[PDB]
């Protein structure tokens, strides 16, 4: 954020003005329950990049290979 | 005097200040001036201070 | 008396030059080596001749064998030559990396076996061997850091990702804050 | 362009952007650090980025391109000037076509005219 | 408005015994008399601002 | 992101044309040499301008200053 | 995000010094043609004007003028055809302008 | 930061290249140096003050 | 089929010059003969990069070596104040927590961006462009509103930047055409016929002499004789020169409690 | 320029300081080599090596001088 | 001003549930077909496209090339060299950029 | 400080050396100034050239394809 | 400018006084080692270790000199 | 200026009296140790002590002058 | 003017004259001190005392010449 | 941007002396 364009002043993310807090997740069951971390390795590229391989397949037989 | 001359950068939010695309469509079209470059800021007497 | 030479003076009259040489000749300060001489000067005796900084031969030289290899080639040859390289993105490029960096490993392999006596011996023995690991790993705790490695820049650098526009942006510009801080709309 | 040797360190400063960098006058410390000797007028020291220039051609008259010039006090030299020129280079195009971004420009927070201010 | 407000310095004693050179120093001061020149706001004694040259050593926090 | 095809397909294209662009280059710089300072001033001159000869001067014409080809 | 974290790790830096002959990011072309401009010739002055021209592009990084991706006469592959077509850096300017 | 376990201050000098011009094996040459020069001004403060 | 090598390779012609920065006894004669072996060494690391193999920087002894950064006076206190002079060192200490930390970009340089506006906003101008030279701009409007309208508004607050900062630009432009183009009054009446057949040499230290005594050996054989002689006839000149001298001005920045005007700084103290 | 040359061969002069305090400390420690083995000559040998080994350090500082002399004088 | 704050020009309906925050519906948000609908819908286009719509096509792709050019003296440039000289207007409206 | 090498062209410090003294140093920076507005206004003369000579429009609809580079994660 | 150059590498001389000094102090220390020697040979051993270490402590100054004058030569 | 500095380096080349004098000390200082040790090495510890001790009492005026040449050379 | 003040910091370094000779003269004090306590260590006590307070008197004109030092230096 | 920041329109001249920053 900083490298972004934005200036910081302190730190942290307990906001001491008018901002919505996140605390972290309580360490109980009923929280791990209803809750989970996101998972980076969940996001993903679309498959449809997968789809423009159907180019190469008609070059291919436009060139005689 | 000093600190009666220390300003602070870019005054206040322009954004909460009237727009001029408001006041034509109010009937009144603002006219645009250019800047005043030759007033030199002084501070006032002692007594002011 | 004045002396001529090949550069000239910028003066159409005889006369506005000849008041620009003794305009000049007033204000010379003769300083001589030789004593009983009444301007003598043991030190601080002023040179009469001006220095100037030009490229060398050996200047001129080394900046020529900079291009040696293009001399011998056409604009076709040496675009097909060092431009047009046909793309080959099979190559393990990283190799170099950890063959490098893997060495510290396999070295510890073989030193950890060293035949000093003294266990505190090889304690001074690791700790000069880590002492040359932390000039690159940097931080010796855990979770705490990376390493830094200065590698070479090529045309290859983060190849498999320049698609992408948000590396470009987190990598190449540091964007300056304004009064109105927030990130750009 | 800059038509002097000095310039007020002001005059290159943003005011309505925070401030990351300076331009700052030449290194004269880094003519030291040449070991081997050279001849250098101070008439040409503190106009911007040429004592590093200076500096380049007398690392490239001792020494030449190749495992004698790659030397800290050379390789710095060539830095600084590469550098120099291109920030100034920079910061001269800010200055002739946003002027309106540094301190000491009029136009950085215009002051209105008495008519505007409706007395 | 609030911060230019905000800048014009306060007053600030002079006697200081926290500093050992006033401590000393103001042992041989001599107080004279500051005659009332009209004004509410005479700096007889050192202002309230970081960059006073009598107020630096006071740390603003 | 940009398409990886345009960035590796445009690096080959751009040098490609490059190489048929010095050709061109060659043959403009080789016509206009044997093209007199009228015609060097008066053609892609804007409609305006009169011309007024210069004093002839020696400047040589070097295709690259560097000794390349 | 929560992903895989390693104990140790390291970053590498390619650095852009432009004064290593080693790699690619030596400007071939300002050393040349700036020692060029050293040397007394009838076009000393030219030379400085093209020099002046093409800090005038690197000042213009734009998604169209930057080596990421792989633009003509930005790139580290195309800095060879400086030393023969430098004119072009008007053909540059005004194409980012346009874009 | 070199120095500290799972630092939070990224913009104190953590990301972003940190070379030197001292001697290599810093903390067999450089640091034990300082560290030398550290027992050296406490023991000529003791020698002094006592 | 055989790997791509740059142009680098073709200079040194090996993948392996041992190059280090720290010029000492203990490490040039380690690299002149880690040079040697490169070939047959196990231990060897490339500093020329390739296609087929990246490469390792310049070494500064058993580290790496990075020029110091440009000098920056920008740097943010942490305890005290230390009024950091960039020129003041050679090299940059490190930065220590509780002292200070230095402005960001140890590297870095000064240059202008643009985003890049979206496709799909990017289509509709080519739209309405595509239809003005075919159409004309007066049938139009509709791919004028799909611009307004897909368009986010982000977008049509930069074009409506852009359109106000190249006219800023071409005013500026044009100011200085008319300083370049003003006739100054010693080249009245002149035209390209009164110009001298000169070209840039004829204006060098070989042809015109700079304003320096010792440029040549122009006053070698001058003696004090022939000063002394000068001394006189410059003289008798300031007896019809020295005769007027401009009056002097009234100081503007005579009140400090007013904001001065930054005139030109005297030559000398 | 000059100058600091004219200093140069000065500073080389005044190497001569402890080539003169050398020749003052070698006649003391053979006068006491004369004297100690006049109360004990039965270890003249052991004596004898003691005293020249003193002279040894004694030249040790000459050589140092002269070494930094032609330093300053040329470095 | 609070960090997480946007401004949205469609209407959302949030759900009312505890320990949640989303939206949960879209007012009057129509289902189209599906992907196996659109898929043969578009199976039909691309197979008469295929058949009856190959014939006279080399024509059509360099009009089509031309027109994507910046400037209109290069389009015209481009139909004269590369079309076997075709009129600009006349081109326009086979590929239907004329009113 | 723009057209750093143009300016230090025109003063002469390719061929020679400024005077030592400030007055007519300073001077000679000052003399530079008309001759910079003029090969600045040279300088913004060109005439354009095709934009698609050495460089493919990105805006073509064909790079719409959003294509990644396909990598062996050796 | 010049001046202080030229002060400087004149003081470096300086350093060759405490080099003159510790010649004297040594032929003396080894001027007593002799004669104490005499008195009594069976602890040689010991005068000759002690008598060293004083040389060491001459170096000392030595080091210290030569120290601080390539620095006020240098800074 | 560098005039007035020229001289604070000067005086800081003085320095190096002390550091001469404290090596011809240090000499003598040990010389007595060991004429004295030979007739009396009974007690050779309580010598060798009050040697080290006067050692460091040298210093003190050694480094006093070192901190008065700083201090002058930048006060 | 610039002259006078070139003198006074001239003098400040005059003061580090005593600072030498009171490195001999300590050296010398405890030089003596071995010889005299190995000749009767029985009265050490006596002899301790007295040494250490002849080297308070010897210091004592050293710090005396500093403040005459910086007297002039600032008055 | 730096929050300690502050626009003076009269000269001031700030003492070079360690761990103090004043006019
Ligand atoms: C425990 C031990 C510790 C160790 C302790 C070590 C202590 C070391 C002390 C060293 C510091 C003091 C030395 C100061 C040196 C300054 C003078 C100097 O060097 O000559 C320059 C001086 C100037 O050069 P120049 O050739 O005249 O320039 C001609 C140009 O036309 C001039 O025109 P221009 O346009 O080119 O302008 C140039 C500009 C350049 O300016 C500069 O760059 C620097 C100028 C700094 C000047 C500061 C002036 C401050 C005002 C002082 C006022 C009082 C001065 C007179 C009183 C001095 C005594 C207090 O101006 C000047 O040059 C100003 C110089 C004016 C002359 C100053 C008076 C000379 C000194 C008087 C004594 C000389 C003889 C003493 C006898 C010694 C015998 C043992 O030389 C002379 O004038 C002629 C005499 C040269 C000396 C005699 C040579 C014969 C051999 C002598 C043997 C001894 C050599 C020295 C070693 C001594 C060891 C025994
Ligand atoms: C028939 C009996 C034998 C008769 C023959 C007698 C003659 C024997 C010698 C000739 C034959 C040698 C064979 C290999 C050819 C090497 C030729 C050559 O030029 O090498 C110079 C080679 C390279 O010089 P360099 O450029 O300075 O690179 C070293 C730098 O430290 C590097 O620093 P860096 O920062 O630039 O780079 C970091 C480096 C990592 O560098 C380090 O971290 C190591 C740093 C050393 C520890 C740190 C403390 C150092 C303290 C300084 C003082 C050390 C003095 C050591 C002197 C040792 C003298 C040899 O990582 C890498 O760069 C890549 C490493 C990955 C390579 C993987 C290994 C490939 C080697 C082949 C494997 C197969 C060989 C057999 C496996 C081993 C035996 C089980 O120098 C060394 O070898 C250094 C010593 C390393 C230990 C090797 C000991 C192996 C001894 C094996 C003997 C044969 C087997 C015995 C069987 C017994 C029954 C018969
Ligand atoms: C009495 C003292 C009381 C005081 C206590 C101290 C209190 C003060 C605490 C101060 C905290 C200091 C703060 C440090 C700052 C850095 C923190 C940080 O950044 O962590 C990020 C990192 C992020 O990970 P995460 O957020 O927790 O999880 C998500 C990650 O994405 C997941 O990462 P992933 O994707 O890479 O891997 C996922 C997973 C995927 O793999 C699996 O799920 C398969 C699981 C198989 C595990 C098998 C392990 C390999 C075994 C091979 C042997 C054969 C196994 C045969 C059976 C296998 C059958 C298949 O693989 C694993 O993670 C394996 C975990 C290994 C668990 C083994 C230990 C079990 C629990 C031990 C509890 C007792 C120790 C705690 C202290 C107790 C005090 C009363 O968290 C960690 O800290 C990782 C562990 C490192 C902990 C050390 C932290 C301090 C650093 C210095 C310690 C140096 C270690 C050596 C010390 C000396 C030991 C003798
Ligand atoms: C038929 C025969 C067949 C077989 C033949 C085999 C022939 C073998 C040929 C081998 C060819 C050369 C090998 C090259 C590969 C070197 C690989 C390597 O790791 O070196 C890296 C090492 C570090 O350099 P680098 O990493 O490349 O970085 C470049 C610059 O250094 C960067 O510049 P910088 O300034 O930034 O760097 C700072 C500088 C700092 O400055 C320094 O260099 C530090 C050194 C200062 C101390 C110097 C005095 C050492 C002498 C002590 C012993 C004296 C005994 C006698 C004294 C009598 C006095 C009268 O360097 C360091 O930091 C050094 C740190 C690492 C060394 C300290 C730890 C050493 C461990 C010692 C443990 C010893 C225990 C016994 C183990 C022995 C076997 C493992 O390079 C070397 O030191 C080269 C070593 C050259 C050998 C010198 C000869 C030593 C003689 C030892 C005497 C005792 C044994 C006598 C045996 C006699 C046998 C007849
Ligand atoms: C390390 C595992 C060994 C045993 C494993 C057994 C299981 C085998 C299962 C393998 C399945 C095959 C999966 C594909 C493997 C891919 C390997 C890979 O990515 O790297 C290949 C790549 C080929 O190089 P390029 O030309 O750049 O690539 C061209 C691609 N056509 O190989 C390399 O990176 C080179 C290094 C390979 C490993 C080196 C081994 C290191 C050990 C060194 C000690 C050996 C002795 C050295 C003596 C030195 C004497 C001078």
């Amino acid at each position: 954020t900083l490298r972004a364009g934005k200036n910081i002043e302190g730190s942290g993310q307990v906001h001491f003005g008018y901002h919505d807090q996140k605390w972290g997740m309580p360490a109980i069951p009923m929280f791990q329950l209803m809750y989970y971390e996101l998972p980076g390795n969940s996001i993903v590229v679309n498959p449809c990049r997968n789809q423009n391989y159907r180019l190469y397949f008609e070059m291919r037989k436009k060139l005689g290979i | 005097r000093m600190r009666y001359l220390t300003e602070d950068p870019a005054g206040d939010d322009p954004l909460q200040k009237t727009k001029d695309e408001h006041l034509v469509d109010l009937g009144f079209i603002p006219k645009v001036f250019g800047a005043n470059v030759e007033v030199r800021k002084r501070a006032p007497h002692d007594k002011y201070l | 008396p004045v002396k001529e030479g090949q550069a000239k003076l910028w003066f159409s009259t005889k006369e506005e030059a000849d008041a620009y040489d003794d305009k000049m000749i007033s204000n010379i300060e003769l300083k001589s080596q030789d004593y009983e001489d009444e301007n003598f000067s043991p030190v601080f005796n002023r040179k009469t001749q001006e220095y100037f900084l030009e490229p060398s031969e050996k200047f001129k030289s080394d900046f020529a064998e900079l291009l040696r290899p293009l001399r011998s080639l056409s604009f076709n040859q040496v675009v097909d030559r060092y431009v047009l390289i046909p793309p080959n993105h099979t190559f393990y490029r990283n190799w170099t990396y950890e063959k490098f960096l893997g060495g510290f490993g396999l070295s510890y392999l073989i030193l950890r076996e060293l035949p000093l006596r003294n266990f505190y011996a090889r304690v001074f023995v690791m700790y000069a061997f880590a002492a040359k690991v932390l000039d690159h790993l940097g931080n010796p705790f855990p979770f705490s850091g990376h390493g830094q490695i200065v590698a070479a820049a090529d045309r290859w650098n983060h190849w498999d990702v320049r698609c992408y526009d948000n590396v470009m942006k987190a990598l190449k510009y540091i964007r300056i804050p304004t009064v109105q801080n927030n990130i750009p709309e | 362009t800059i038509f002097a040797e000095t310039w007020e360190a002001s005059e290159y400063q943003y005011r309505n952007k925070a401030n990351l960098k300076t331009l700052p006058v030449n290194h004269l410390g880094k003519l030291a650090e040449l070991k081997f000797d050279f001849v250098e007028y101070k008439a040409h020291q503190l106009i911007a980025c040429h004592l590093y220039e200076r500096m380049t051609i007398h690392c490239m008259n001792q020494y030449g391109l190749f495992k004698d010039f790659y030397r800290p006090e050379c390789l710095d030299a060539q830095y600084y000037f590469k550098t120099c020129v291109e920030l100034n280079a920079a910061y001269g195009i800010q200055k002739k076509f946003f002027p309106e971004h540094f301190v000491g420009s009029p136009y950085a927070r215009p002051v209105p005219q008495f008519q505007q201010l409706g007395l | 408005a609030t911060r230019w407000y905000g800048r014009q310095p306060g007053h600030l004693l002079r006697a200081d015994t926290y500093w050992i050179p006033n401590l000393v120093s103001q042992r041989f001061a001599k107080h004279q008399p500051a005659h009332w020149d009209g004004t509410q706001n005479m700096p007889i004694f050192r202002l309230a601002d970081p960059k006073h040259k009598d107020s630096y050593m006071v740390q603003f926090r | 992101r940009t398409s990886a095809h345009y960035i590796e397909i445009n690096a080959i294209y751009g040098a490609e044309m490059m190489k048929r662009y010095h050709k061109v280059w060659e043959n403009i710089i080789e016509e206009r040499s044997k093209a007199t300072d009228q015609e060097k001033k008066t053609r892609y001159a804007h409609p305006s301008y009169q011309y007024s000869p210069l004093p002839v001067v020696s400047i040589p014409n070097v295709l690259n200053p560097l000794n390349l080809q | 995000t929560s992903e895989s974290v390693l104990a140790y790790d390291y970053k590498l830096w390619y650095l852009w010094s432009g004064v290593s002959n080693l790699d690619e990011s030596f400007d071939m072309f300002f050393n040349q043609y700036w020692a060029l401009s050293l040397s007394t010739s009838v076009f000393q002055l030219f030379y400085a004007v093209i020099l002046d021209r093409y800090l005038s592009v690197l000042f213009q990084n734009t998604p169209y003028t930057n080596d990421w991706f792989r633009m003509m006469l930005h790139s580290k592959e195309t800095a060879l055809i400086w030393l023969y077509h430098p004119e072009l850096s008007w053909h540059i300017n005004g194409l980012n302008q346009f874009f | 930061n070199s120095a500290l376990i799972g630092s939070e201050n990224q913009s104190d000098s953590m990301n972003e290249l940190n070379t030197n011009f001292s001697m290599t094996y810093y903390i067999l040459t450089v640091l034990p140096g300082k560290f030398i020069y550290w027992i050296y001004e406490i023991l000529h403060t003791f020698f002094v003050v006592c | 089929k055989a790997p791509g090598q740059i142009y680098a390779y073709d200079i040194h012609n090996t993948h392996y010059p041992y190059v280090n920065i720290k010029q000492d006894s203990q490490t040039q004669l380690l690299a002149s003969f880690r040079r040697s072996i490169a070939s047959i060494n196990p231990f060897s690391y490339r500093q020329v990069p390739s296609q087929d193999r990246a490469a390792f920087g310049l070494r500064w002894g058993n580290a790496w070596y990075a020029p110091n950064p440009y000098p920056n006076g920008i740097h943010f206190d942490r305890v005290f104040p230390t009024h950091y002079d960039p020129l003041a060192e050679t090299n940059r200490t490190k930065a220590n927590l509780q002292l200070i930390k230095y402005a960001p970009g140890n590297y870095s340089t000064l240059v202008v961006t643009s985003e890049k506006l979206p496709r799909p906003c990017i289509r509709t101008i080519q739209n309405y462009r595509r239809c003005q030279m075919v159409n004309g701009t007066e049938k139009c409007n509709s791919e004028a509103q799909d611009i307004l309208a897909i368009c986010p508004n982000w977008a049509l607050d930069h074009m409506k930047e852009k359109v106000r900062f190249y006219t800023k630009a071409l005013a500026i432009n044009n100011q200085t055409y008319i300083r370049a183009m003003q006739v100054e009054e010693y080249n009245q009446g002149r035209t390209v016929a009164d110009v001298a057949p000169k070209t840039w040499i004829h204006g060098t230290r070989q042809h015109l002499r700079p304003d320096t005594m010792w440029a040549d050996d122009r006053y070698t054989n001058i003696t004090q004789t022939e000063i002394n002689e000068a001394i006189k006839r410059v003289e008798a000149r300031k007896a019809r020169e020295h005769e007027k001298k401009p009056v002097e001005q009234a100081n503007v920045n005579a009140n400090t409690g007013e904001q001065p005007v930054r005139v030109e700084k005297s030559l000398y103290p | 320029m000059l100058l600091v040359k004219a200093v140069k061969v000065l500073v080389m002069g005044g190497c001569m300081l402890p080539i003169a305090f050398g020749a003052l400390g070698t006649g003391v420690l053979f006068a006491g080599f004369n004297v100690a083995l006049s109360r004990n000559p039965e270890e003249t040998e052991s004596l004898f090596n003691n005293t020249l080994m003193g002279f040894a350090l004694i030249e040790t500082f000459i050589f140092m001088s002269i070494g930094l002399g032609f330093f300053v004088l040329f470095a | 001003m609070q960090n997480t704050t946007n401004i949205v020009h469609v209407p959302v309906h949030m759900g009312h549930t505890h320990y949640f925050d989303y939206i949960d519906s879209f007012p009057k948000l129509k289902e189209g077909p599906t992907l196996e609908e659109n898929h043969i819908t578009n199976q039909k286009i691309l197979r008469e496209q295929l058949i009856s719509g190959q014939q006279g096509l080399e024509q059509n792709l360099c009009l089509r090339n031309c027109f994507k050019l910046s400037q209109k003296r290069y389009i015209e440039f481009c139909l004269d060299r590369k079309c076997g000289g075709a009129d600009f207007q006349r081109a326009a409206t086979i590929l239907g950029y004329t009113k | 400080m723009d057209n750093y090498f143009t300016a230090i062209t025109l003063l002469g410090l390719r061929d020679q050396n400024l005077p030592p003294f400030k007055d007519a140093r300073l001077q000679r920076y000052k003399s530079i100034k008309k001759m910079i507005d003029l090969i600045e206004t040279t300088t913004k003369l060109a005439p354009p050239m095709p934009v698609e000579l050495f460089m493919l429009n990105p805006t073509d609809p064909e790079w719409d394809d959003d294509m990644t580079y396909p990598t062996i994660t050796h």
